[PDB]
């Protein structure tokens, strides 16, 4: 049972009541490209659908909403709201009437039923909602055997909602953007249907073709959602496509949801990890790290931090990372507490014991370019620590105290250190003197008053962001 | 890549390669952006046959980048194709 | 199909006979399939396998004649033959050390993002197999740390004699860094260190480097003097131009009302 | 979706790397190394 009937009857009609009944006020709110006040609310409740009960998580009687609502998908004279109220009163097919299950068997002619019924009077969120919400809340069944093509077929009628989206209603619909919100989400379900066993070969030239119909003319959030797809498939898939960005780099005019812009800067900064652009990556991956604070308590912020701080370890120096300790992280040993301990020590045997010992988890790293200059980061951490400590140091001290076997090898490390501008050392190449020294003029004569155009350029930028922020009401 | 291949003096390699261009154009929008000068030379080569098609897929790739006006001038000087 | 055009497989090019036969014959491949934007019945891919092998010999002829753009262009073709969308291909004997060729000259031409998409286009097989892959990347660790100590020792280990040609280009990027990293960054080095690291102990090459710095040598010595003069200050120029920045900062007081 | 399996199952984060060397080593550091001046 008696507790399974009342709950989806309540929350389900609370969903489409505000969804259809409010989106009616949205598209009848003739200029609503930014309101969408039950579109984004509805997607907030669909992210709540994947947590909670679905359309019908086969809820112990028959799973009867699917043979209920998509039948008579017709928005005529407003007694069709009473057709949906008949679809409230018929929710006791599980309780009162003859229980008839039609999931995975009649769901394909049910997908034909928005075409089998009469004309959709320009409220496509209900119909593309009926093209996503049946089978994408059935991804949680996880068999993915002959229903890959079923969920894909629901996305084919979503592609019919692309035909009726950007191939119909040629006068300024502005539900096209909300269908780019829903369409982008079920493109992540193209990942969650295709990418379990194949790659999205349709959405290669249809990635760029949905980008083509979402380039300039009515583009909003399709740019960097299709570029999150473009950026995310093409990392496990082979690279140089991020160089295919580089001739046509177009980022948002205005930033989206801070989760999306956060993870987007995490994706492209994670490209600059393997591109080894160390200057921009620390601040855009710092920005991306701090910009996504909401996560599930078992992780994905430790995934974002773990796969974030590797090239930050490869900067040559690093701070001691973040500032908010996590114990399930400590159980999973994701970002290598012991290895960054081997970084701030000048150790090599326990260092390569971490390297050799944990290689099954270095598989979970997948970024083996870390070690090839990270052993070099051990030796540059050593010469940076000792050179930073001593005013003068010599090759007799460091060249065999750090067992570099010879003067000239340390003269090559200091050749690369002066080449990196790390030390202001000098080497007398006659007797074997590193006649190292420390430079002068640390005072605020010139350098901070030069820096104040960066500090105050930053400050005037936040002035103008505050002004443009004031421009909205 | 396959556009750099075109140092052969016979143009039928270039028609073979444009037969490749409209084929695998659905992944390789970037390489013509470094091959703009080859589309300029092969466009300004008169008796070379593929100048009009160079204006076609140059209108495609500059359509892709954002040079819709050079896509427009190539669309003018692209012939009946 | 053309049963075997390689009737002189061990007699690759004493001349340009099979090279011209290779231009007409690769031209026959161009007339036949075209290339691989073809689904194929795998039997039209059989002459794509033969096309891979004769473009391996086209690469060996391109370095035989020292045609570098057609060399790395045929090598880019071979990268499109393993970038071929059917991985299900028969195995050529050069399949890994052609990536050793690409790894080596791509290392010598100083393309490090190409070194990382080299370590990224086929990452997992680069670790274990092909000591001609493991040896240039541990050699890249040797260029990273312990340089000028393992180059000629590494030259002592290439049994597949096609890599000396591009580690001579690595010798070129050695000699310019000798021409930037022993003088005009130090105080003075004696003649015997330029004798050690600058080999053959007095060519007009280490003379060409000592005079290439723009400095006249002393007997038995190479001072690294005559550098970093005048202690430059930029007297009042930032005090001008930064208040010129404050001018459009007052424009930022102007656009806001 | 965001979960897909998981609903079923100036602080220390600043210091712990040097505080590792304050966790296993050098407990009586200048109190045996401070004793090197008179024990040796």
């Amino acid at each position: 049972e008696p507790p399974p009937p009342p709950a989806p009857q309540d929350v389900e009609m609370k969903e489409e009541a505000a969804t259809g009944g409010g989106s009616t006020g949205e598209a009848d709110g003739k200029t609503a490209a930014a309101a969408a006040e039950h579109s984004q609310r509805e997607l907030d409740t669909v992210t709540l659908e994947d947590i909670k009960e679905h359309v019908k998580q086969l809820e112990k009687a028959v799973s009867g909403k699917e043979p209920r609502f998509v039948l008579r998908a017709l928005r005529m004279l407003p007694s069709t709201s009473r057709r949906l109220n008949h679809y409230v009163l018929y929710k006791a097919v599980q309780g009162f009437f003859t229980s008839n299950n039609a999931t995975r068997d009649f769901l394909l002619p049910f997908l034909e039923e928005p075409m089998d019924t009469e004309a959709d009077l320009q409220f496509r969120p209900r119909t593309g909602k009926a093209a996503s919400t049946p089978l994408l809340p059935e991804v949680e069944a996880y068999l993915q055997l002959l229903v890959v093509i079923f969920m894909m077929n629901s996305k084919r009628y979503k592609e019919a909602q692309k035909i009726s989206d950007d191939l119909m209603q040629k006068i300024s619909t502005q539900n096209r953007r909300a269908l780019d919100l829903v369409a982008a989400k079920c493109y992540y379900y193209h990942a969650r249907v295709y990418e379990f066993l194949d790659k999205l070969d349709v959405v290669r030239s249809f990635l760029h073709a949905r980008l083509r119909t979402a380039t300039l003319r009515h583009d909003a959030d399709g740019q960097a959602t299709l570029l999150n797809l473009l950026l995310r498939n093409y990392l496990h898939y082979s690279l140089y496509d991020q160089a295919e960005k580089l001739v046509s780099k177009s980022v948002f005019p205005e930033q989206a949801n801070n989760n999306e812009w956060a993870r987007y800067l995490y994706y492209t900064g994670r490209i600059k990890a393997i591109q080894l652009e160390y200057s921009e990556a620390r601040r855009t991956m710092t920005n991306a790290l701090r910009k996504a604070p909401q996560h599930t308590a078992v992780g994905f912020k430790q995934t974002v931090h773990k796969l974030l701080i590797v090239v930050e370890l490869l900067l040559g120096e690093i701070p001691d990372r973040l500032q908010f300790r996590q114990p399930s992280l400590k159980r999973s040993l994701m970002p290598y507490f012991l290895l960054t301990q081997a970084v701030r020590t000048g150790n090599l045997a326990k260092f390569n014991q971490v390297l050799d010992q944990f290689g099954e988890k270095f598989q979970a790293d997948g970024t083996y370019t870390l070690i090839i200059r990270l052993r070099h980061n051990v030796i540059k951490t050593g010469v940076r620590m000792i050179s930073l400590s001593y005013s003068r140091i010599s090759l007799a001290d460091i060249a065999q105290k750090l067992q570099l076997d010879s003067p000239e090898d340390a003269e090559f490390i200091v050749a690369k250190a002066i080449r990196d501008g790390v030390i202001e050392a000098s080497i007398n190449h006659e007797k074997g003197y590193v006649q190292s020294k420390e430079m002068i003029d640390i005072y605020s004569t010139r350098e901070p008053q030069l820096a104040f155009h960066q500090r105050i350029s930053f400050c005037l930028d936040i002035h103008n962001m505050s002004v443009k922020a004031m421009r909205f009401p | 890549g396959i556009i750099s291949l075109l140092d052969e003096d016979e143009p039928q390699l270039k028609e073979f390669a444009l037969h490749k261009l409209n084929a695998v154009v659905n992944d390789f929008w970037a390489e013509i952006s470094e091959s703009v000068d080859k589309i300029e030379v092969l466009y300004e080569d008169e008796g070379f046959r593929s100048r009009q098609f160079a204006a076609l897929v140059a209108s495609k790739v500059f359509y892709h980048l954002g040079a819709f006006e050079e896509s427009l001038n190539y669309a003018l000087g692209a012939g009946d194709l | 199909m053309y049963e075997q055009l390689k009737g002189e497989w061990n007699r690759k090019s004493p001349n340009l006979s099979k090279c011209g036969e290779e231009l007409g014959r690769l031209k026959l491949v161009l007339l036949e399939l075209n290339f691989l934007p073809t689904t194929g019945t795998k039997l039209t891919k059989q002459q794509l396998i033969l096309a891979r092998d004769i473009l391996e010999i086209g690469a060996q002829w391109s370095i035989l004649r020292k045609d570098i753009p057609s060399f790395e262009r045929y090598m880019a073709q071979l990268k499109c033959y393993y970038f071929d969308y059917k991985e299900q291909l028969p195995e050529s004997a050069y399949m890994h050390q052609l990536l050793g060729l690409n790894l080596l000259f791509l290392l010598s031409q100083n393309r490090v993002a190409e070194f990382h998409t080299e370590l990224e286009r086929l990452p997992a097989k680069d670790i274990q197999t092909n000591v001609y892959i493991k040896h240039p990347v541990s050699l890249e660790q040797y260029l990273m740390e312990g340089s000028y100590n393992k180059v000629f020792l590494a030259k002592g280990n290439i049994p597949a004699e096609s890599y000396t040609f591009f580690i001579d280009i690595l010798l070129d990027t050695i000699r310019d860094e000798i021409a930037g990293c022993i003088e005009k960054a130090y105080e003075k080095i004696l003649f015997t260190e330029a004798t050690r690291i600058l080999f053959f102990n007095t060519p007009k090459k280490m003379t060409d480097y000592a005079k290439k710095r723009g400095w006249v040598l002393g007997p038995n010595n190479y001072y690294s003097f005559a550098s970093q003069q005048q202690k430059p200050e930029d007297t009042t120029i930032p005090s001008t131009e930064l208040a010129k920045q404050v001018i459009e900062y007052a424009r930022q007081l102007e656009m806001i009302v | 979706m965001s979960e897909k399996k998981q609903p079923v199952d100036e602080d220390n984060w600043d210091d712990d790397n040097v505080e590792d060397d304050f966790s296993n080593q050098l407990r009586a550091e200048l109190e045996k190394h401070g004793y090197k001046m008179e024990t040796s």
